RNA sequence: UGCGAAAGCAGUUGAAGACAAGUGCUUGUCGUUCGUUAUAAAUGGCCU
């Protein structure tokens, strides 16, 4: 007769790391400025900046991959379009999960999941200038250290490869 | 007393054409009718325009290449030079132009396949063929003084004969390359020439609440049309199932089977456009296909909106009615109706 | 960002008799006049039309008083002996007046030289005449001879109407309104008796029985009719025929009544009442005609009225002595070429599509302790608090807002006695006041635990210890006594 | 400042046009002015709130 | 949140912001937005993060 | 015919502008309305109509950035310490640029203004700047989207009026 | 859906999943000033029962207001409660009525519940 | 809830509930341009 | 810190390591650890 079923969100979700700073925000705002895509501690909501109204949301319950990879796991950042290859986005998690995903449509059973090999590295930031990409991870006196690889996508193994660049 | 000079649907009505002057040059733009794409896609404006760098240049007549007939869509415009121009409106760029002789304006134009005829301000026909791109031939019928319209009459998959009118309207034969019936048309230049089926064609002119409904074979005037006001526009649906007439007022009159007291019909259905505010919005073109009827007005100075309705269910006295721009109070989304930011807290007052 | 609130008034909690609506209405009623006449002044009356000038009787003359002015303007001094009414017809171009020898006498208002009519109504003196309301032509008349007749100004040789069957003076007479047939008349009988003129008349309907005499009869409205007489008045119901609300709350006999409905004031209608104990009060018909308001004055009050519904202009309210007195109290109520140059601010965008507005509202000017608040000024803003001229309750708020915000050692650092004593001052004061003590204990402690060592060596400081000390001792002694009050009271229950 | 007070002028030659503005011309108090980017179209406002619209031919 | 102005060490103020300003960030080619996260401090139960979009040029809330 | 003929105004033309590239005209004056109309020559139909309360129109112009051609803008100022900016139908995004920082002083009017273009040339990226008449000499540069004050330039005298020349150096 | 947030109330609205409205409903330095250092141990008026009528056009708050530290007021706490009132248009809550210190000095409210439909058209509420 | 469903709140700020051609071709090209 | 009412009733606030300064010794510190229920102070104040 009953049954029990999440309905709303929760809180916006944030860098919890406390080395960095001016880096805590994982939003970003579309090429085109015209949509805000802000990770949620159970789903992706994009809003439009116009309207000021929700205009997507990408809910991991519905997604069984999203399911799977969070429901601990969360976002450690957000990349306009898609590494690989209008309205695409790539995320990264912490452990190191690769999602490319779609907004402005209807949500694809079967994403591009990828993987970056780490060992014993937790994902902290990911950044690129022109098709470049580098990748910062977090390996261990309660102080953390940092490590600086260089992150590309090969076609012919479709992987994600990492180089040593600094520590 | 329109910005819109001419204007011209395409065959299948889902796209018209239609020329405006920016500044001292006129400009040819194509919009879509339809609201929605047959894919579901939301119809949007579109920007491309193509613009005639000479002020004196002027766009005389508009005709479209029907779609389904030819793999890239095009718009065959006659101009003032008394050369043709045939426009590809997705390449937004003229493809060729077919020049004539004589530096004459053109005054009419229109196709059948490869055919293309058209008269010149001197009175001569011209023969062009798209395919081959070239001249075939001209020449100058006697008796016709003037040349304001001209229309093939579709018999078979060749033509055979030609309506041609100034004020009275004239049948020719191409091989003879003579007159072979006169019908006692307008007072004032003819200005619409369609023909509607077989052996019936209707004939309108400037200035006039009249059409004149001729037979081809007989040379009899089946019946005279009147519109309540003077005629500018006329689409026939079916064959001769009803006409649509835009009439210079802003309004728009339906004639509901015009060839079934008898010698003079007037329209049945009038449809007109106000908005809430109370200001009426006259239409300066329609279209008319099998039960569905495609009004175009103009909104802000040269923006063409469209609007699909079912002519049958329709009463015979309709008005719709728009949400135009009129002391509208703007509200930004950013902002309540106080201006208070929406992001700020609200105060505490006692 | 949102703005800066406001800072908030210290309110306590709310004590008895607070103001009320109706009372700061009738407060603005403040100028007085008082006028002096030669002998009691019997009636006052309104004239219905523009400028609502009112007439009054006082011994052998009528004065017609301006609204604007407040003054006399015309005078009818052809009476030769006492006069008793001075009412104006509906239409205010006529006013009728009685005298003690029997006539009745009409005039033009405005125009005292000319009389249009003259009726002897009785042998007997004529205390009331009063112009028939919804009927122009018909003039009641009440006399001495017990006999209320209905006069007509076409006819006046004899009554159209003679309402008998009153046993005593009849010195009342009513038009329902509404009900143009019905007649009101209320003699020293205590009975008040109603009149058909449609029917033969000279026989009463019915009696409604006021058990004391009855000294003037008013209709508030078309089905309810309030009579004064003794010591109270009663309102009656027509429909009923009988008495719906008894007010006695008065000291003497009341005299006279006026009604007046549909005017500006939160009350959509009033009752005014004369005492004869010096006391004119106002009644809400409303709210079961319960006292609002009231006036008191020098004398027994004989009449009054007030400006009627429709003024137009500054309202009046109109007293009459029996010394012959009459108060008054009032409720008052560049060239063509650069026009050319600068000539759009006027437009208002009405023809426009899109009207667009994003001027903020003019807030209203903050005060200097608020500016200081608001900028940090922690000291200053205590400063300004004990200025000369400075509310007490806007005084209390600026100590209220720095303890709240957690500033009441901070604002007490840099100072010494020069600056110390005007909060002294203040606290040897605002320990009495209940809403202001318990602030003052709290800065009164800081101050002491603040400057213990500057007290020593400053004496003028000492003394403002010692009176403190003294009046801080007198409140024990209250605030102890009304424990002890508290515990017998306790003890009854 | 005062009523048709407005003047164009030739360039290199800077030598004042004769034929226009005239005395029926209508522009009234002169108070903004504008030419179009393209077209030569010359827009003339005035105290009136009339634009009034004259096109040069040249261009 | 104070725009230190660098030039002439100015600043322009927007205060009485919800919470205190975890971070700052400008948002544009042209700087056309600043995103910022505010924390409410007053709810020590829990961190409640806020994430305001201003639009740099009247500084006023595009997306809260 | 005349530009203003199908919707009069209320008041004198106090600034006239046409667009870059469109074929529509601008009107402003102490009415408060910004009138557009499209010059066609024969007809000259209101395109649309903004009244801003309040705000008298002395100055208004047409804006388009000269990378982004899709960005199309409409600054309109008057004797007021704020300004209008309107970025190009059921609503009109309308900004107020209101904010000096620091300068206030120097400026207690936005009415006599003009746009220009700016080239950032150690990024080589271009943007728009709006000029200001300041109180003895001043003027004061501000960018045009977000309002921020870039620099300021200074004058002996009463400033009267200032222009704008563009000088290439190189591709 | 309320939220009694420290001297303040979110109103979101769950089935838009979005915030619709954040209102002050206590005195206090709330947004008058940022607090620092010293002045970030001041505490502000706490709402510890919020409550609605049946009929929904009335709200009951309840708010307790603690001194500051370090005077001799700074052990009684004071209880205010509250009735607001709006309308069904509106967003906004109006402060109707105020009672300073219900029930007594220094005596909590610890329970509130508003009065069925039957009594008063649920115009009422009682204090325990 | 007023309905019949109950919603709950969880500490993850998660609110719950429990309860019972062409054409064709053109319009394609157009829409691109 | 625990319990309770708000009043209050009981009970805590330890050790190691590293660093700085002064003179192996003294003091003060900790973006170091283990265990227990367990004054402040860089002239530095909020737009239009």
């Amino acid at each position: 007769q009953y049954k029990l079923s999440v309905v709303s969100g929760g809180k916006p979700a944030l860098n919890n790391l406390s080395s960095v700073t001016g880096n805590k925000n994982i939003a970003r705002l579309s090429q085109d400025q015209r949509n805000y895509i802000i990770p949620f501690n159970n789903q992706i909501k994009v809003y439009s900046v116009e309207t000021r109204q929700c205009v997507k949301t990408l809910k991991f319950a519905n997604n069984s991959l999203l399911s799977g990879i969070f429901l601990n796991e969360s976002i450690v950042k957000i990349l306009l379009g898609d590494i690989t290859v209008a309205h695409l986005i790539t995320v990264f998690t912490n452990n190191g999960h690769v999602i490319v995903l779609n907004y402005k449509g209807k949500l694809v059973e079967s994403p591009k999941h990828f993987k970056i090999s780490l060992a014993d590295e937790k994902l902290a930031n990911v950044f690129h200038s022109e098709g470049n990409y580098r990748i910062l991870t977090t390996f261990k006196n309660s102080l953390q250290s940092y490590r600086l690889y260089a992150l590309t996508f090969d076609d012919a193994k479709k992987q994600f490869e990492v180089a040593h660049q600094a520590e | 007393d329109s910005p819109v000079l001419q204007s011209a649907y395409d065959p299948s009505g889902q796209y018209l054409c239609y020329v405006t002057v920016a500044l001292d040059k006129q400009r040819v733009g194509v919009q879509p009718t339809q609201r929605a794409t047959s894919s579901g896609v939301d119809t949007v404006w579109n920007e491309n325009f193509l613009y005639l760098e000479d002020s004196k240049l002027k766009v005389t007549c508009l005709k479209w290449v029907n779609l389904a007939s030819s793999d890239t869509v095009a718009i065959i415009l006659g101009m003032n030079n008394g050369e043709i121009w045939l426009y590809s409106v997705l390449a937004n760029e003229v493809t060729y132009k077919f020049t004539t002789g004589n530096s004459y304006e053109i005054k009419d134009i229109d196709l059948m396949g490869n055919q293309l005829w058209c008269i010149d301000s001197s009175d001569a026909f011209y023969q062009f063929d798209l395919l081959q791109f070239k001249l075939l031939q001209h020449f100058r019928i006697n008796n016709c003084v003037q040349l304001n319209k001209l229309t093939i009459v579709p018999a078979g998959d060749s033509v055979a004969q030609l309506l041609v009118a100034s004020h009275s309207i004239s049948l020719i034969d191409i091989e003879e390359k003579k007159v072979v019936m006169t019908f006692p048309g307008h007072v004032s230049p003819v200005s619409t020439l369609q023909v509607i089926t077989n052996e019936f064609f209707i004939s309108g002119a400037e200035g006039d609440r009249f059409l004149n409904v001729y037979d081809i074979h007989s040379g009899m005037t089946k019946c005279v049309l009147v519109a309540e006001s003077d005629i500018k526009e006329l689409s026939h649906s079916g064959q001769a199932d009803s006409i649509a007439v835009t009439t210079e007022d802003g309004s728009l009159e339906i004639f509901v089977d015009p060839l079934v007291g008898n010698k003079s019909k007037k329209s049945s259905k009038k449809i007109q456009i106000v908005s809430k505010d109370g200001r009426k919005v006259p239409i300066y073109n329609a279209f008319i296909n099998k039960d569905l009827l495609n009004v175009s007005w103009l909104q802000n100075a040269t923006m063409p909106y469209f609007k699909n309705l079912q002519w049958r269910e329709i009463p015979n006295e309709y008005t719709v009615e728009i949400s135009l721009n009129w002391n509208n109070k703007n509200k930004s989304a950013d902002r309540d109706l106080h201006g208070k930011d929406l992001a700020s807290a609200t105060n505490y007052v006692e | 960002s949102t703005a800066r609130p406001r800072i908030i008034t210290s309110k306590a909690p709310l004590l008895p008799q607070q103001t009320t609506p109706e009372q700061r209405y009738w407060r603005q009623y403040t100028s007085a006049q008082l006028v002096k006449e030669h002998n009691s002044v019997t009636h006052i009356s309104f004239n219905p039309q523009h400028p609502h000038d009112f007439a009054v009787t006082s011994s052998t003359r009528v004065q017609i008083f301006s609204s604007r002015t407040r003054q006399v303007i015309k005078t009818f001094s052809r009476f030769k002996d006492v006069v008793y009414s001075a009412s104006f017809r509906s239409d205010g171009k006529l006013l009728c007046a009685g005298d003690a020898t029997g006539l009745v006498s009409v005039y033009d208002s405005y125009n005292p030289r000319t009389i249009l009519l003259s009726i002897n109504a009785s042998t007997h003196p004529t205390h009331v005449t009063k112009f028939h309301t919804q009927d122009n032509k018909i003039l009641a008349t009440a006399s001495d001879d017990r006999v209320t007749r209905l006069w007509d100004i076409s006819n006046a040789y004899e009554p159209q109407l003679e309402l008998t069957g009153a046993t005593d003076y009849v010195r009342t007479l009513s038009f329902i309104p509404a009900a143009p047939h019905l007649v009101a008349t209320g003699s020293y009988d205590g009975l008040i008796r109603l009149y058909d003129t449609r029917s033969s008349g000279s026989t009463p309907i019915y009696s409604l029985n006021h058990d004391q005499p009855v000294e003037n009869v008013i209709a508030v409205s078309p089905t309810q009719i309030v009579s004064c007489g003794g010591n109270n008045f009663k309102v009656w119901d027509l429909t009923s025929n009988k008495k719906l609300y008894e007010r006695g709350n008065f000291n003497k006999a009341v005299t006279c009544l006026d009604y007046v409905e549909n005017f500006d004031s939160p009350m959509q209608s009033a009752l005014i009442a004369s005492s004869l104990d010096g006391h004119v009060k106002v009644f809400d018909p409303l709210d079961n005609f319960q006292v609002k308001f009231g006036w008191k004055f020098s004398g027994p009050v004989l009449s009054c009225a007030v400006s009627p519904s429709t003024a137009q202009g500054n309202r009046h309210l109109v007293a009459g002595l029996s010394s012959g007195l009459l108060a008054i109290r009032t409720k008052k109520k560049k060239s063509n070429n650069f026009q050319r140059m600068m000539r759009g601010s006027e437009y208002q965008g009405d023809q426009e599509h899109i009207i667009h507005n994003d001027k903020v509202r003019s807030q209203r000017r903050m005060r200097a302790f608020e500016r200081n608040i608001n900028q940090f000024k922690w000291s200053e803003a205590l400063d300004n608090a004990f200025v000369p001229g400075m509310a007490k309750e806007l005084t209390l708020t600026v100590l209220q807002e720095l303890r709240k915000r957690g500033k009441v050692r901070v604002a007490l650092y840099g100072r010494d006695e020069s600056t110390l004593e005007p909060l002294l001052n203040w606290c040897l004061k605002g320990i009495e006041d209940v809403r202001s003590a318990s602030i003052v204990a709290d800065w009164v402690a800081v101050v002491l635990e603040l400057y213990g060592n500057t007290l020593e060596s400053s004496p003028v400081l000492q003394e403002l210890m010692i009176d403190l000390k003294t009046k801080v001792r007198h409140e024990i002694h209250k605030s102890k006594e009304a424990q002890r009050i508290e515990g017998m009271l306790q003890l009854l229950t | 400042a005062v009523k048709d007070a407005l003047r164009l002028v030739h360039l290199p030659s800077c030598s004042v046009f004769s034929n226009w503005p005239t005395s029926g011309t209508p522009l009234g108090k002169v108070t903004s002015v504008a030419f179009s980017p393209s077209g030569g179209l010359l827009a003339v406002g005035n105290e009136q709130g009339k634009v009034r619209l004259w096109k040069l031919n040249h261009y | 949140m104070s725009l230190w102005q660098l030039e002439t060490n100015s600043q322009q103020f927007l205060p009485r912001l919800n919470g205190i300003i975890i971070d700052c960030q400008v948002l544009g080619p042209q700087g056309n937005y600043y995103s910022l996260i505010l924390q409410m401090t007053e709810n020590n139960s829990n961190s409640d993060y806020q994430f305001l979009l201003l639009n740099a040029s009247d500084l006023t809330s595009k997306l809260s | 015919k005349d530009a203003n003929a199908s919707h009069p105004s209320h008041s004198a033309i106090q600034s006239l502008s046409f667009h870059p590239s469109k074929p529509l005209l601008l009107t402003g004056g102490y009415d408060k309305t910004l009138r557009i109309y499209h010059i066609d020559g024969k007809t000259n139909h209101l395109v649309t109509s903004l009244h801003l309360v309040g705000s008298p129109i002395q100055t208004c112009t047409f804006y388009t950035s000269l990378s982004n051609q899709n960005q199309q803008n409409i600054f309109t100022a008057g004797r007021r310490r704020y300004m209008h900016s309107w970025d190009l139908s059921q609503t009109a995004k309308i900004e107020k640029f209101s904010r000096l920082y620091g300068h206030e002083s120097t400026q207690r009017s936005f009415e006599n203004f003009k746009v220009a273009h700016l080239q950032n040339s150690q990024t080589n990226s271009v943007h728009g700047i709006v000029l200001l008449q300041g109180n003895n000499g001043w003027i004061n540069i501000l960018h045009s989207t977000s309002g921020l004050w870039l620099m300021g330039c200074k004058i002996e005298g009463v400033i009267t009026d200032f222009c704008i020349d563009y000088q290439p150096i190189s591709r | 859906l309320y939220f009694p947030h420290i001297s303040a109330v979110q109103i979101f609205d769950f089935y838009k999943n979005e915030q619709v409205n954040y209102q002050y409903l206590t005195s206090g330095v709330n947004n008058s000033m940022g607090k620092v250092r010293f002045e970030l141990n001041l505490q502000d008026p706490i709402i510890t029962d919020l409550k609605f009528t049946k009929d929904g056009q009335w709200m009951i708050t309840y708010e307790i207001e603690y001194p500051p530290n370090d005077l001799l007021s700074s052990k009684d706490l004071t209880h205010i409660l509250k009735f607001w009132t709006k309308n069904d248009n509106e967003t906004n809550w109006n402060l109707k009525t105020k009672v300073i210190n219900p029930h007594g000095i220094s005596v909590p409210i610890t329970k509130i519940l508003p009065s069925p439909r039957s009594v008063n058209n649920s115009q009422g509420c009682l204090t325990a | 809830n007023y309905d019949t469903d109950f919603i709950f709140l969880d500490i993850e700020s998660t609110l719950g509930v429990v309860g019972t051609s062409n054409s064709d071709i053109f319009a394609e090209q157009l829409h691109k341009l």
